[PDB]
């Protein structure tokens, strides 16, 4: 896209041990308008493979679309062969390559997580085609406002458990509300496990403390 | 800039041209050919932009030298000239344009001499003398005080000899040889230079 | 503008049963002279004539590429043109141009092949044909000859008096215009006649 | 425009066209571009018309109260000085000018040229406006110091004309005016139509 | 412009002003911005008006050629659809923002929105135009769940109204469009009809 | 130019001015704008008046070919559907603004026609540089279900008001009326204005 | 913000043996609208000195305030009234003044001299000025010069024995002229206003031309 | 000023005999938004001088502050002269000209209205120092769409009464309601005669007719 | 920012938002907008903090000497006409818009609005700031003549949460402030005692 | 551009510069000077733009001459270049600063010869040798090369001599004639010109 509409904001992501969670909040803002207020943004791509992206709107769902006929296409012969998050993570960095070099590019900031094989999968993907992977993620303002509690907590203990990542994935949300003039006091928090993926309501950061 | 000059009399097209190839503040050459034959008797005069200039004057050269070989006659002068306009304005508004100013000179078995005048836009003039370049504005005025429709070829020399005099007191450019040759019944003769040492 | 660079005027006027086409002669780069016989009027047909003015190269391509269609069609029909038929061919080919136009604006000039009625028109650049019954002009001096012809023309002329304002108006429009001058050519095209003349005017 | 002066024998010579242009349109066609300053100064007119005729009009101006205060003339010298510091305060806003003095002092013919950029340099032939070019190579193939008065107009004359005959902003009659030690005259006032067909057949 | 869609159990209602401009200028007073796509889907119109109906044009026949190959009737969602497409396709070149409401047998009535853009989503009530900016509080402070047909119409009408007295852009008169299992209903609120609120005096 | 167009109880009728111009001057003075298209269909044009002419004459060729194979009258909204489809087909390149107006089989109508390829049916309409002019007049006095005669003289008004209020706009009045049997057209129908003596 | 407007307007003037006329139509204008239908452009500053002005209406207001008044300063100072010469002299010097902003007016000063007969002299908006036998300025200038150089200067006819103008023959002249260049330019036409200085004193007539 | 922010609209003017009637709608737009709907752009200056003002509303009510000073000042010491409308007139062309002289304009289109001495003055005065007399005024949109009628019927006759002069003036403002997207429905309509300044509070161009 | 002001009989009532932002960060969620020029005299601040804060002080020092030298309370009509003094000749360099509401023995409680540009007008309620565009039909279809004070407060913390609730750069509490002859009374409106409005779901 | 070139040697500081006018394609004279001697042992050469150069050494001048007349004694060669430079300088950021290229030669009773350079920034230094223009770049080669530090006037004008013919050949305008001079203990002594006809 030449001129992104509607967009959303941060995108956060941890990985614990034996499992990866995600997080973002519910709005698409036009501009300093808060116009939609109860979209997803966050996907689940198979039963191992979860997915969520910043920026214009219509491009995260066209590359649902894509996505979703992939997986599909792959899994109708079921020959015993699946997709991956490493060959999601890869598949998605060669089409961001791919629009940029035409001076087309897709305006998002997508983040995989995954679980296969018994350990973790974390990546990160931008619209020019820059993709690392890292234990901790944060998109947007939250690469200035939440990366630096996660890198605070993840020195200290290189490995937490799910109810401290959770824990931790709240608390970051807090501030994001706090200080970020385009974010919103709602958001959903997906877990991918060995059971698979898990996606959960409209949570509310309510724990605020306004002492003016 | 370069310069260029012709003159037509009763049975002879007298032309001239420099020699001079400046790239910047530098000269690169001293003894620089503008002048490219297509017949045994019509020539070609060019300046104007590098690479475009022998670029666009061998493509004619070819074609001419082509009609010559399959028809068993060469192209007049009137006909060479009209085929250059034609493929000059072809191609002013397609991609890669040329910027070449020409003089065609000439001579036929009928209408005798010729001298034609083509600037970068492609529009074909016939005149009894012409000139391009800077030089043109201080040269042009000679040209009108002395000129004569009968004029021989021993005062023709002398009278481009005094504007090519005027060009060394007055110009700002350093212009100090200069070619001239005549194209009369027996084809092209190469003449004396004329050098300002 | 680029209409306004080797400069150009023509002139049109219609009498009782006879037409009248003119043209100056300068042919010139922005500010200077190069010669004084430059040919601006063609003859389309026998009693039927176009003057075109702007850019000499387009004057040029133009008239030439006209010829052209105007040999294959008469030698396809098998008879001469008319001058409404003319004008609608000419606006085609500039229309086949509108994004990237020729900078030429023609004048046409005919008398009818049976019935002897005169003709004159002129387009634009694009191609709009406007037809009229008294003149049509067109180049650098428009205006100045607009208002010579205004006073000067008068309905049912004689070929004497309409060579007289024809001559009278081109040689006082061109008089006040910098980039037009060195000469007139006029053609009177009567019945069984085309008179040519060359006037004397100022060389400055 | 076209203007024209060299110094010679006898004396200064000086020429001029009179068309006066606004783009394409010939507004004029007989102005006077010889600004008569005083009975034995004169200057010349290219560039902007206002601009010379009013700095012009300053400068006679102030020759008149240096001749008053001091009892004596003063010389073209100190004229052009005068002329080119006045117009020096005004540089880089906008004016246009470029002239030609003329006179005779206790040291002779003077011949001087004035800018609108703030230069002065003297000479023994000038030439200003856009038929320079044209009527240079005329005077520079003509001229000669050991000529008299008429050989001096007819040069003069054809330079002008033909300069006219290829330029597009020149045209009309052309003025010669003649600076003698007792103070200039005017010569002719002859137009360049009625010269042509002198000139030819 | 300022459009606007409502649901309810059974259908939706549509509404819209209609004053076409042009910088300051009023070239049209009567323009109708509502159109049929189909037999019982519709589609408010603004931004562009050649965009807004030569994709209208578009989307009817290819859901008229859809419904008449599959013999049935089409759907809320294949509509909304088809639109999202075209306006994804050209999103650099159009500028048109819709709104898409109608009734199918599977689900009844639905209002999806299309933003310019060419992004996709369900609502239960949308605005749109130039002049929805001033009644976003309004639509929050008087919404409740579960309304009626005459509830709707009547909500409809005064948000309309309100939108209309403020925004420069729009005006004239209201064109209503409750659209059911029965059929569709087409009615006018003008001049003296229109629902006046109270201006602050003194 | 100033063009209009109004819906009475049985037909339309259209008018214009006759004044082209270049610039400031006036080229023309019996310049006509109200072309054909059918013989129960006419159009009227403003603007790039090149434009103007090509698409109606188009359209008016693709219109007597309809006709000519299915055998019957052609309707005002198909030549409106031809109309609007081309000009949105060239993104507002074509200059070209009208008012298209008939009588077919289903009764009259009157449409509006943009550059950029928008439509809209009224009942009365003005297009050109005094449209807002003539739509004072039309706002001031229209009534619905009115007679011929009444139709007429509003029309004039409205095109006079134009006339005498626009720099752009003058000499003449057309008017062409267009009825379910008849088909009048009045070139020289007014003359409000007459050169001095 | 443009501190310019265009107008409109035509001006001429003639100067004869024993007399003067200045010229002028009434419209004023501005864009494609018409202002007024009724304003001239004739300024009478003498008994024996009019003056008509072109271009913006603002400067050419205020320009005819500041000559009135300075009239009348020159008179208390010098116990007599100015000439034709001397205002034309002036007029140049306070047109150079406003250099570097100037009026943007086209002026034509006429009268009679010291001797009795006419002097037309004609103005550019920064000062340059030159006595003249006729001229004209404005919206039509280049289409009415041609006609009054084949008519008054009696250019490129021979055949002719060239009288001089008769009242009556220049008061036809004029009229027609004016005719002729209302029928071809959108600027002119709505009256003609006649100024005629003589001995006796300044006369006016009027005459109508054709409606928009 | 650089950049109006609160602007009106057209404001019209009528001369019949013993009278001139003004009138004007009360809404401030802020750029395509009706911020203010009630303030009165029609000014009351003397006994026989009326004003109305177009475009910037902070530089018109500077004006009404300066002009009744003025009033104010040459009425204290009461010794039998007044101002005049024409007075009032030359002042107003002089201060506007001297702002757009330093290139700092005020943005308005003041008319001016009066009755003195037995005869009406009507008056126009741009904001660049145009000015000039007529038997109609509009300024704004109002020059295009409401002129025309005006002079349509005064063509046919030259002298109204005062109510054809009222009725005029309120049939124009329906269609300047019905065409102009910066108008209102409410306006006030001034008049003045031999016994002085009459306003008439929020009238009403009910008599719409809108069938669609 | 979002201001706002309504007028009752014997005072009127002041309100404000807490959020001052730097693009999209918010750099104080504490603001206090409502500045005290005199004892009775307030002044609602938006636009630029330096503007408004340079030009609160200026007219609090103009109108505490113009009131000591005149020895008895100055009145909001003399406030409203120093700020429209200054805000006129600085109207090209400073970017503020205020509203002033006061008391006066004279008059009671009036409202001004100070619009950037200079102008000056009197009215019943005003809304100011970036985010009054949001409430324009709320507060045209809520308010009515002759409320009193408690219905004041309720109104205007209505019409503030509805616009914080949509407009991007305002948020934080609410700051009221109702001013009678007999004092100031200054509440925080905070955290869940913002009033709720329902927003729509599924 | 102009030309101007100093040679220090051991008691003499030989310079030398052009006498072109030019003002546009044209060449307004042929013999101009561009040397301001400004006291019995000092010399000054300039280049630029035109105005500020005679402008500016007028003005130094007589601020030099006034300088001896209240003292009694002669400015030294140092003092001057420093007053210049001071001078030059304190126009830079003012509201009209000159553009003229300098070059100060001299001699005193006690240091002997002197040569100063200044750009137009109003940097000021002291070589063996410089030179201004666009033939500086084709003339310090020859300089390098063949220069010694105690090299005598025979010597120094053979080679200024083969650096003009160098110019002659190599440049793109047109130079004719070159001033020459020296300042030795005697003060000014002009020479012969060398000029290329």
């Amino acid at each position: 896209t030449q001129n992104p509409m509607v967009t959303g904001t941060s995108v956060l992501g941890v990985k614990f041990d034996c499992g990866v969670v995600i997080a973002a909040d519910m709005l698409g803002s036009y501009g300093s308008l808060a116009r939609f207020r109860n979209i997803s943004r966050i996907m689940r791509v198979n039963d191992s493979t979860m997915l969520g992206a910043s920026g214009d709107y219509a491009d995260f769902q066209y590359l649902k679309q894509v996505l979703g006929q992939m997986v599909i296409d792959e899994e109708l012969f079921g020959d015993g062969h699946s997709y991956s998050p490493r060959a999601i993570h890869s598949w998605l960095t060669r089409a961001m390559y791919s629009r940029r070099s035409k001076m087309n590019p897709l305006w998002n900031t997508k983040v995989i997580g995954g679980y296969a094989g018994g350990e973790s999968f974390l990546g990160y993907v931008d619209m020019l085609g820059v993709a690392y992977e890292a234990p901790s993620l944060a998109t947007g303002y939250g690469a200035y406002l939440a990366q630096p509690l996660l890198r605070e907590v993840l020195e200290k203990q290189p490995v937490l458990s799910q109810t401290e990542a959770r824990e931790l994935v709240e608390r970051c949300m807090r501030v994001l509300y706090y200080r970020d003039a385009r974010s919103y006091n709602r958001f959903q928090v997906a877990t991918v496990t060995e059971k698979g993926v898990e996606i959960e309501g409209p949570l509310s950061a309510q724990t605020n403390w306004d002492i003016a | 800039m370069e310069y260029l000059i012709g003159i037509q009399g009763p049975d002879y097209v007298l032309v001239a041209s420099d020699r001079v190839a400046a790239s910047n503040i530098v000269q690169m050459k001293d003894d620089h050919d503008k002048m490219f034959k297509m017949s045994e008797k019509i020539l070609l005069l060019c300046v104007g932009e590098a690479g475009d200039t022998v670029q666009f004057a061998e493509y004619i050269q070819k074609n001419v030298q082509l009609y010559k070989m399959r028809n068993g006659y060469e192209l007049s002068p009137t006909a060479a000239a009209n085929f250059t306009r034609r493929n000059l304005a072809d191609c002013l508004r397609s991609r890669t344009p040329y910027h070449v100013n020409l003089l065609l000179a000439g001579y036929d078995e009928h209408e005798g001499p010729a001298l034609y005048y083509m600037d970068y836009l492609a529009a074909l003039a016939k005149a009894p003398f012409a000139a391009h370049g800077y030089g043109a504005f201080l040269t042009l005025s000679i040209l009108d005080r002395y000129y004569t429709p009968t004029i021989s070829r021993e005062r023709a020399v002398e009278l481009l000899r005094k504007c090519l005099e005027e060009l060394q007191k007055r110009f700002i450019l350093n212009l100090p040889t200069f070619s001239v040759r005549v194209i009369d019944k027996d084809g092209i003769h190469n003449l004396e230079n004329i050098t300002f040492t | 503008s680029v209409m306004s660079y080797n400069g150009g005027a023509v002139m049109a006027m219609k009498g009782k049963n006879c037409v009248a086409i003119a043209a100056d002669r300068r042919f010139g780069i922005q500010a200077q002279m190069v010669t004084t016989d430059f040919q601006k009027i063609f003859p389309m047909g026998d009693r039927l004539y176009i003057g075109l003015a702007g850019l000499a190269t387009d004057v040029q391509t133009v008239a030439q590429r006209l010829k052209f269609r105007l040999n294959l069609y008469e030698l396809k029909e098998g008879r001469q043109i008319k001058p409404y038929t003319l004008m609608s061919m000419v606006a085609n080919l500039l229309y086949e141009k509108r994004f990237g136009p020729y900078y030429t604006e023609p004048v046409i000039a005919g008398l009818d092949p049976k019935t002897f009625k005169p003709f004159i028109c002129s387009l634009d650049l694009i191609g709009c044909p406007m037809v009229t019954d008294d003149f049509v002009v067109s180049g650098t001096c428009s205006e100045q000859m607009y208002g010579m012809c205004e006073s000067l023309w008068e309905p049912n002329m004689d070929p004497e008096h309409l060579f007289e304002t024809i001559s009278q108006a081109m040689l006082n429009a061109v008089d006040r215009d910098a980039v037009s001058g060195m000469g007139v050519i006029v053609h009177i095209i009567e019945k069984d006649k085309i008179t040519t003349r060359t006037l004397k005017a100022r060389m400055d | 425009t076209t203007t024209l002066a060299f110094k010679f024998q006898h004396g200064v010579i000086v020429a001029a066209d009179s068309r006066a242009t606004a783009g394409p349109y010939i507004a004029s066609q007989t102005v006077k571009k010889v600004i008569e300053i005083n009975p034995y100064l004169l200057g010349t007119m290219a560039g902007g018309a206002a601009d010379c005729s009013f700095w012009e009009r300053l400068l006679a101006r102030q020759c008149r109260i240096y001749e008053l205060r001091n009892k004596e003339r003063i010389s073209v010298a100190a004229a052009s000085k005068l002329l080119a510091n006045m117009v020096y305060q005004y540089k880089g806003m906008g004016l246009s000018m470029g002239t030609m003095i003329c006179g005779w002092d206790k040291r002779g013919p003077g011949l001087y040229y004035v800018d609108s950029e703030g230069n002065r340099i003297s000479g023994t032939a000038f030439s200003v406006g856009s038929g320079s070019v044209y009527a240079f190579g005329v005077m520079d193939r003509g001229y000669s110091y050991d000529l008299q008065v008429e050989e001096a107009y007819d040069l003069a004359r054809r330079a002008i004309y033909q300069a006219t005959y290829r330029d597009a902003y020149s045209g009309g009659a052309v003025n010669l005016y003649h600076v003698r030690e007792d103070g200039w005259i005017r010569v002719s006032s002859d137009n360049v139509a009625d010269l042509h067909d002198k000139y030819t057949s | 412009t300022t459009i606007m869609a409502v649901q309810f159990d059974g259908g939706v209602v549509l509404g819209a002003d209609s004053r076409t401009t042009t910088g300051s200028y009023i070239a049209n007073r009567v323009t109708d911005k509502l159109t049929p796509i189909h037999d019982h889907i519709f589609c408010c119109r603004s931004g562009s008006a050649a965009d807004t109906q030569a994709v209208a044009d578009a989307v009817t026949y290819q859901l008229g050629f859809h419904s008449i190959e599959l013999n049935e009737p089409p759907l809320v969602h294949t509509a909304a659809s088809l639109f999202k497409e075209m306006c994804y396709r050209y999103r650099e070149d159009l500028m048109a923002g819709i709104i898409i409401a109608g009734w199918d047998p599977q689900e009844g009535g639905q209002v999806y929105s299309v933003p310019m853009g060419g992004m996709m989503v369900r609502q239960s009530f949308a605005i749109g135009g130039s002049g929805s900016s001033y009644i976003y509080g309004y639509v929050d402070a008087t919404y409740r769940e579960g309304m009626t047909k005459d509830e709707c119409l009547q909500f409809t009408a005064n948000a309309l109204a309100l939108a209309m007295e403020r925004d420069g852009s729009s005006g004239g008169v209201i064109r209503l469009a409750a659209i059911q299992q029965s059929g569709v209903e087409r009615q006018v609120l003008l001049g003296d009809q229109i629902p006046k609120v109270t201006i602050s005096t003194l | 130019t100033t063009i209009a167009g109004v819906v009475y109880k049985d037909g339309i009728v259209l008018g214009a001015d006759t004044r082209a111009t270049e610039g400031m001057v006036v080229a023309d003075k019996n310049c006509s704008k109200i072309h054909f298209i059918s013989p129960n269909i006419y159009c009227c044009g403003a603007g790039t008046a090149a434009d103007t002419d090509m698409t109606t004459q188009l359209i008016s060729s693709n219109l007597e070919l309809h006709s000519l194979t299915t055998g019957r009258l052609p309707r005002v909204v198909t030549a409106n559907r031809m109309l609007k489809q081309m000009l949105f087909r060239y993104q507002g390149y074509i200059g070209a603004a009208l008012v298209l107006g008939g009588v077919d089989v289903t009764g009259p109508h009157l449409y509006s026609i943009y550059p950029h390829g928008s439509t809209d049916k009224l009942p009365y309409v003005t297009m050109g540089s005094g449209s807002l002019a003539a739509m004072a007049v039309f706002e001031d006095k229209f009534r619905p279900d009115m007679e011929e005669e009444e139709a007429k003289k509003l029309v004039s008004e409205a095109i006079a008001a134009g006339i005498f209020n626009d720099l752009g706009s003058g000499s003449n009045i057309d008017l062409c009326v267009i009825s379910k049997s008849k088909l009048d057209f009045l070139r020289p129908y007014s003359v409000p204005n007459k050169k001095g003596t | 913000f443009s501190p310019y407007a265009f107008n409109g307007g035509t001006v001429l003037a003639i100067a004869g043996e024993d007399f003067s006329i200045v010229a002028s139509d009434t419209r004023l204008s501005e864009g494609f609208s018409i202002h007024t239908r009724d304003s001239p452009k004739c300024y009478k500053l003498t008994d024996k000195t009019v003056i008509g002005c072109s271009g913006f209406h603002g400067d050419c207001l205020t320009l005819t305030k500041i000559i009135e008044a300075r009239l009348k300063m020159y008179k208390h100072s010098n116990n007599k009234a100015m000439t034709t010469g001397a205002i034309a002299a002036m007029l140049s010097t306070i047109l150079y003044s406003r250099r570097f902003f100037p009026y943007y007016v086209y002026n034509i000063i006429e009268g009679l001299d010291e001797e009795g007969k006419g002097a037309v002299y004609s103005f550019d908006p920064v000062g340059s000025y030159q006595r003249d036998s006729f001229k004209a300025g404005g919206s039509a200038s280049a289409m009415l010069q041609p006609l009054l150089d084949n008519q008054v200067g009696f250019k490129n006819m021979q055949n002719v024995e060239h009288v001089p103008l008769t009242l009556d023959r220049a008061m036809r002249l004029v009229k027609d002229v004016f005719i002729s260049a209302a029928e071809r330019d959108v600027y002119t036409g709505d009256a003609l206003r006649i100024c005629i200085v003589t001995k006796e004193g300044i006369r006016e007539e009027t005459v109508p031309l054709r409606k928009d």
